[PDB]
């Protein structure tokens, strides 16, 4: 019953800075969405503390609603409420002036109560009320400035992948009801230990439920809709694109850990999905001249490198690539938006350069976070990243490519980070800023964020220094194990990985700060920053298609009705054919009275 | 009892069309909710107010009602949406007495007991929508009128002599329901009394080839669309199939369950999908409608006890968050000029709630959990996917089209640049919005504690198509 509470704060919140929500000072609804989540954060890490927690209530008939507090449940929350009380603070310092604050942080409290209700949940069709949820919230604030429409279709779009993902989501549930009828993933899992049945269905639901999760977490082919939050504020795109939103893709696959270590030909497609996210991300990464798109980017590549994790098995370690993650990237994403506040919004790569100077304590926060994600030999990002290279060879499934294929893919990471930071903090000056570059309240919470990212790191850590994030999270769920484990080259592993990070590290700073881009570098730079004319062929194919079909069937369901008018005059017709049949002539009215009178008689036998 | 719940709609709405106030509707549509809450509350079964009275002796027509688990909460639907359309309508014409009439008729037909009642209610009320189409509004209003009209009826006459068929050749004594039901009909004769119900209760779901009819409907009646929500609420089709059509007929609908679920499946899509392609509230409102009794369909006829009350829960909710689009609707005309879908994009920022009430509406339109819809949809694809895989997945490319079509709307309505700016709200608006709001929240995150009395009817129904 408390643990209801958790969820009714930014709900509550989210009521009050909707209904009222302006009746109030500028500060005053971000510091109540701050403190609920606060308060929140606090009042579940007392019942984590506890040991776990338990919830079930009536709902529809062999569906109650059921949430389970554990260890892997509350690991997400943690995070969550953490990276959000974060994000609140910096909110409240970057919105300013700007109409619609209660919109806002009623919004934020809004997603926040929604990943909640996502994570903390023991049955998929709770799973599934979180899941629309979020995208819902997104939705609203990618849209919450509406004067543009650049910033409206964004949403428009996000949302239709997301449901279709969803629309995934549930076909896979529906195969998980009529295949057991629990729909409560406890008892579904177990169920399904032992004698599993109808092998082709569980793997098709899933599929479907893997469908779902690459939509949510902008894997191929639903990534598209990733890049365009940057439509939203910066710090709706760093809670987006941290935090919650695409985390809940790993998730699933977590909490069905279960049922894909029993699918070993799903959890192979997942790791190369993962893995082909990762290389797009990458490489469509710094082409990017948007310092928005050029981080949207590598979040998809990261999302990759997660989902690889995952897919081959190694739950945990995919949760450790998504702690560090979460803030590292978070970091990026708020050093972004205090650049672009020190610019005015100017929201540009090559309309930027020779920042380091001028920007106390932001080219810290934007170097911190581009080491990290370019995998600094003593970063959280270094150990998420290489913990999955080892993983890919150590658990089932072989890993051959996938190792050679992650170690490119981090080679484009920092790569592409080197960029991001050199064209944005070095090698030239344009523009003008005046007055205020750095904050309080932007980069006090940011502070922390790269504290964070530089250490979270070390909780787990190859198998002589303490792993201790693994037992954390393999015994509440993630239960089935199968890893083989090395020594000693397993280390020369770590220093091949630290060693090639740094060489990608300087050699896209110098290939960045060259500017000399030779011919085919330009046609590559070009192509990544068109996002290599993916949504070109989406809108020629299936979405303008689909559009003239719709309309298609407008003219056809127009015609139908024609031709039922014209049903109507045949009738009108054959009326007046027979009011023709009375011309008038009492010679011809008598013949044909003869005639049907006949016609009786004869029948008449 | 009952009864009286029934006739006080009735009532009010003679003393709003012949006597004055127009002001005074408003409150009885009001009472008229109270009591079928009332109704709704402390309901212990289907028996409880039982109300059986002498009509044709002779002939063995008795006057038989009650209140079912899906009686009382239909009774408590009808109401509601009814009070909505009363108090915000702003039509004011003196015809929102017509909508009280058809809410009293409405509440009549789901209390009928008994099969020759429930045809006469079923006829009945097309009298007061032929008005309020008609006089009230529209260019086309003939045409339109004698489309739907003209469908309903070659529908529906048939369908007497099936009723017919039903009562004499099962030897029921009387057309109370319960005898016809004890009296069961054999094959090939079943066969052509359930073709008889189908025909009427398909065209009136309505389903693909019978959905014509719909849209003009929708288009040509007053602009406020108090009209438009009650013949939205006049869908009853479901109802009418669940619960007599099969258990009067299961025979016939075995076969016919293939090609009823494909039916269900593509009017489903094919309104999700032409909604996107409409350019006006009511065409689009229309096919938004095709595509709930759409799905509603096909979890009645999956069989499927999840199925079957996802689609009944289905109906009712989607009856109510229509109804209160279309007065939605209504009101925007009469403080903007025009139904257009286009033009006036400004709105959201010249309009601080109505995006919102909007938005929640559509949100319960497309099928989000939280709101009414979800609960019926996923019990529908759950029974559907039961039943036929293959036409529940088909049935279910509409969460797609439906989000299209309502954030496409919602957009270009109220976030785009603003335009001049737009009258705030309205008293009676203001109501209206809470209450809506207050009724697709209750109804999104307790589908528990209603359809209660609809799990059992569903189970035994579904059951009654086994051995």
């Amino acid at each position: 019953m408390a643990l209801l509470g958790t969820i009714l704060l930014p709900l509550l919140g989210f009521a009050l800075l909707g209904l009222f929500g302006k009746r109030m000072r500028e500060p005053l609804p971000g510091v109540l969405a701050s403190g609920l989540v606060l308060a929140s954060f606090l009042l579940g890490a007392g019942l984590l503390l506890s040991g776990g927690a338990r919830f079930q209530a009536e709902w529809l008939p062999g569906i109650p609603f059921s949430l389970l507090l554990d260890n892997l449940s509350g690991f997400m929350l943690l995070i969550v409420t953490g990276v959000g009380f974060l994000i609140h603070v910096y909110a409240i310092g970057y919105m300013g002036g700007d109409p619609g604050y209660s919109r806002f942080f009623a919004y934020f409290n809004l997603f926040i109560a929604m990943m909640l209700t996502l994570v903390l949940a023991d049955s998929y069709p709770v799973m599934f009320i979180g899941w629309e949820g979020v995208g819902l919230a997104s939705f609203l604030l990618i849209g919450f400035w509406y004067k543009n429409p650049q910033y409206a279709d964004s949403a428009r779009k996000a949302f239709i992948v997301n449901r279709i993902g969803d629309l995934g989501f549930m076909l896979g549930m529906a195969i998980l009801w009529a295949l057991y009828g629990t729909l409560s993933i406890s008892e579904l899992k177990e169920a399904m230990e032992g004698p599993l049945k109808n092998p082709d269905l569980l793997a098709l639901a899933g599929l479907l439920l893997f469908l779902g999760a690459v939509g949510k977490s902008a894997q191929i082919p639903l990534m598209v809709w990733l890049p365009d939050a940057m439509a939203g504020p910066t710090p709706v795109s760093a809670l987006i694109h941290a935090a919650t939103m695409v985390t809940a893709g790993v998730y699933l696959i977590a909490r069905s850990s279960f049922l894909y270590s029993v699918l070993p030909d799903v959890s192979y497609a997942i790791a190369v999905v993962g893995l082909l996210t990762a290389a797009y991300g990458a490489l469509s990464a710094f082409g990017q001249t948007d310092i928005k798109k050029i981080v949207a980017y590598s979040t998809i590549s990261q999302l990759g490198y997660m989902f690889l994790a995952a897919g081959v098995g190694a739950y945990w370690v995919a949760l450790f690539h998504v702690f560090t993650h979460a803030f590292f990237k978070a970091l990026l994403f708020l050093a972004s938006g205090s650049v672009i506040h020190a610019l005015g919004g100017e929201q540009d790569v090559r309309k930027m350069g020779g920042l380091w100077k001028h920007l106390p304590q932001t080219r810290w926060h934007a170097l911190i976070g581009a080491l990290a994600l370019g995998g600094l030999p003593l970063l959280s990002g270094f150990w998420s990243k290489d913990a999955i290279l080892a993983a890919t060879l150590t658990y089932p499934f072989g890993g051959v490519g996938f190792y050679v294929g992650a170690l490119l893919v981090a080679v484009l990471t920092a790569m592409y980070a080197m960029r991001w930071f050199v064209l944005v903090f070095l090698g030239e000056e344009r523009g003008h800023h005046h007055p205020h570059e750095a904050p309080p309240v932007m980069l006090w919470p940011n502070h922390l964020l790269a504290l964070g990212s530089v250490l979270a790191g070390y909780l787990a850590l190859p198998h002589p220094l303490p792993n201790v994030l693994e037992p954390f999270l393999k015994p509440a769920l993630a239960e089935v194990e199968a890893h083989h484990l090395s020594l000693g080259a397993e280390w020369g592993l770590i220093a091949l990985s630290a060693a090639v990070a740094l060489l990608g590290l300087w050699a896209g700073f110098v290939f960045f700060q060259r500017k000399v881009f030779p011919a085919w570098y330009l046609a590559f730079e070009a192509a990544s920053r068109e996002a290599f004319y993916v949504d070109r062929a989406y809108n020629a194919l299936i979405v303008n298609p689909l559009k003239a079909l719709a309309e298609a069937l407008f003219y056809g369901d127009r015609g139908l009705l024609s031709g039922y008018f014209g049903l109507g005059g045949a009738a009108r017709s054959l009326g007046q054919g027979l009011a023709r049949l009375q011309t008038g002539y009492l010679r011809v009215y008598a013949l044909l009275f003869v005639l049907g009178a006949l016609l009786l008689l004869g029948v008449m036998r | 009892m009952v009864v009286l719940a029934v006739l006080l709609p009735v009532v009010f709405g003679a003393l709003l069309l012949l006597g004055l106030p127009r002001a005074l509707g408003v409150l009885g549509a009001g009472l008229s909710f109270l009591l079928n809450l009332y109704l709704f509350l402390t309901h212990p079964g289907g028996v409880a107010h039982a109300f059986q009275a002498p009509l044709l002796p002779g002939a063995g027509v008795y006057w038989a009602f009650g209140l079912d688990g899906l009686s009382a909460l239909f009774f408590l639907t009808i109401a509601l949406t009814v009070f909505l359309g009363a108090l915000v309508a702003r039509v004011e014409g003196r015809f929102l007495g017509l909508a009280l009439l058809m809410e009293g008729l409405l509440l009549g037909l789901f209390a009928a007991r008994d099969l020759l009642v429930f045809y006469v209610f079923f006829e009945a009320a097309l009298i007061p929508a032929l008005l309020m189409l008609y006089l009230y509004g529209g260019e086309g209003r003939t045409r339109a009128l004698y489309t739907f009209v003209l469908f309903t009826l070659v529908g529906s006459l048939p369908m007497l002599a099936a009723v017919l068929g039903a009562r004499l050749l099962s030897g029921s004594p009387t057309f109370l329901l319960e005898d016809l039901l004890a009296h069961p009909l054999q094959e090939e004769a079943a066969f052509w009394v359930f073709l008889g119900f189908a025909l009427a209760f398909a065209i009136k779901t309505p389903l693909f080839p019978l959905h014509a009819w719909l849209p003009p409907f929708h288009q040509e009646n007053h602009p406020s669309g108090l009209a438009d929500a009650l013949g939205t609420l006049y869908k009853v089709g479901v109802f009418a199939f669940f619960r007599f059509a099969i258990p009067l007929a299961p025979e016939g609908f075995a076969q016919a369950q293939g090609l009823l679920l494909f039916l269900a499946a593509l009017s489903a899509l094919y309104g999700a999908w032409v909604a996107f392609a409409a350019k006006d509230f009511k065409t689009l409102l229309a096919y938004a409608g095709l595509s709930h009794m759409g799905v509603a369909a096909l979890g009645v006829f999956s069989g499927t006890p999840e199925g079957a009350m996802g689609g009944l829960y289905l109906l009712a909710a989607s009856g109510v968050y229509t109804g209160g689009l279309f007065l939605l609707a209504g009101r925007l005309y009469e403080r903007t000029g025009t139904l257009e879908i286009g033009r006036y994009r400004g709105l959201a920022q010249s309009a601080p709630g109505l995006a919102a009430l909007a938005l929640i509406l559509f949100l319960a339109m497309v099928g989000l959990p939280g709101l009414s819809g979800f609960p019926g949809e996923f019990l529908t694809l759950l029974g559907a996917y039961k039943a036929s895989p293959w036409l529940a997945a088909l049935a279910f490319l509409s969460v797609i089209a439906s989000a299209a079509y309502a954030l496409t709307a919602f957009q270009k309505t109220f976030w785009e640049e603003g335009g001049s700016g737009v009258k705030d709200l309205a008293g009676a608006e203001w109501g209206f919005a809470l209450l809506s709001v207050l009724a697709l929240l209750l109804m999104g995150v307790f589908p528990g504690y209603f359809a209660r009395g609809l799990h059992p009817l569903a189970e035994a129904f579904a059951k009654l198509l086994g051995g």
